[PDB]
């Protein structure tokens, strides 16, 4: 499976998808840069509306507990 | 492999049936996980291209990978020979001759000649080198199996 | 079981067969010449129709990751 | 098996019981399959005639395999005493006496007789040579054994 | 059970038969003339009619992995 | 067991629990299969009397033919006690005894005397003595129980 298709259920918690990304990012072999390049892009862009919504009001520069324990509920 | 004596010696031991037993276990459960190359990295160690070919031949199952990884061998090994011309004129007496990628494979050297080549002042790293190409081949196997 | 007796199923993945083929080849002990001709020879001849029309496609020089992920949906 | 003690000598030592479990093992559970090959000649580092006629014989089931190769170990016998012919005139005091095929398959050898060929200067790779037969032998039931 | 009481079935393969053959001729202690003797003898005297009529083909001087492909069909 | 120590002389060491225990699991799983007599023959490397009746006793099951057994090692021993009379008046302080059919069987003699007669030169192997009484009486044990 491609990282690509990696993405978030519509019921699935956040926190098994981003098992799901780190473990297929692990299955990744590019350059650091491209691979933080994935991180803070795709992560979010397969992210579920109601997660999504939440993860835009984090703003930028915010980190994995910070976005873990801000999609808990959802 | 070959390890440090209590003397203060470079000697070959052989390598431990639940050792074995182990890297067994580890592709019987974990098959193309990436886990399985830390895995052998760490069981690899101190270990010669006899031990290496051993546990490559030993394996049961999944000869597509089998196979894949023997031709990636085989790739890597003749990218040695051309990388590295052959010296120039016949071998001294007092030298020992220098490695191919078949050597390398430890298809064309002895046990005796792995232990000359890794003991000797100074070393040559041939299991490293090895070890680089079954990684790499690794990668492509990981690669090609993830779904 | 002899290496001519070595076929894919007409709904076995040729990956499978390809594992099989290597397997009975293991248990073959002829020149290595020998063994190339029945690499690219056999291998083909009995791989089904859908995918030897894929492999047809695929020209010669081919290697063992493209024939693998050339019949993957097939 | 012969193995190298810290005192610089070669010593005779007996096989382990969880090494002759594996040897069991293995033979249940993969049959005439061809890693058994490999995985008898790490099983069989440093072995002894003997302790090869006791790998041999512990087995249970396949016993038409069995016999199979014991007819192949005796023809490969048969086929040593005649590339070898006996030497000329009577054994010297201050020598050992040549191997048969029967002393190479350990059946008119002693241990002592085993140890002094193996570990006298030159030494004689009798392991090896009766190795070469079981792995020939283990060729032909293989190849018979492919369905 | 005795050897003599040894014997392949109207439908037994001789396979299953010769492993039966060798296991209690493992429990055999004779001299190795006399269990010479027994090989050429018993065995194909027990072996059944179709497979009997096979090996009576095959001549003398025959060995196993030849017996016991010339009655695979059987 | 009787085993050489590092220093390079033959001093007494008990055997393994995994040892006795593999020594239970054979008799468990093959009972009276002739795979048991080589078993039987390794796992008794450099064993005493002593260690003998310590395998003997430590069965359970099959009283039938334990019983045979004992009454084979006690017709043995009074073969041995025919074959071999007591020597020529009264034993010398400079000497150790020469044993009986019950100091092979171990009941009449103590460890010391045990390691005193293997280990003394010449040495008298007891053991190996005991062992042909043991494979005997398990070739008439094997014998009976074909079916």
């Amino acid at each position: 499976t491609s990282i690509l298709d990696i993405r978030q259920g519509p019921k699935e918690p956040f926190r098994d998808y981003v098992d799901r990304f780190y473990k297929t990012l692990r299955a990744e072999q590019a350059s650091q840069e491209v691979k933080n390049w994935m991180t803070e892009t795709l992560l979010v862009q397969n992210a579920n509306p109601d997660c999504k919504t939440i993860l835009k009001a984090l703003g930028p520069g915010a980190t994995l507990e910070e976005m873990m324990t801000a999609c808990q509920g959802v | 492999p070959i390890v440090q004596n209590l003397q203060g010696q470079m000697v070959h031991q052989a390598i431990s049936p639940r050792t074995l037993n182990a890297w067994v276990k580890v592709v019987e459960e974990k098959a193309f996980s990436p886990e399985v190359i830390p895995m052998f990295s760490a069981l690899s160690e101190g270990a010669t291209p006899q031990d290496l070919n051993t546990m490559l031949n030993t394996v049961g199952g999944h000869q597509a990978a089998m196979q894949m990884l023997k031709e990636t061998i085989n790739e890597e090994a003749a990218e040695w020979d051309r990388l590295h011309p052959v010296h120039a004129g016949p071998i001294a007496p007092g030298q020992m001759r220098e490695p191919r990628g078949s050597d390398i494979a430890g298809t064309t050297s002895t046990l005796q000649e792995q232990i000359g080549w890794m003991t000797h002042n100074p070393p040559i790293p041939v299991g490293e080198i090895y070890k680089r190409w079954i990684i790499l081949g690794l990668n492509k196997i990981v690669r090609m199996y993830s779904p």
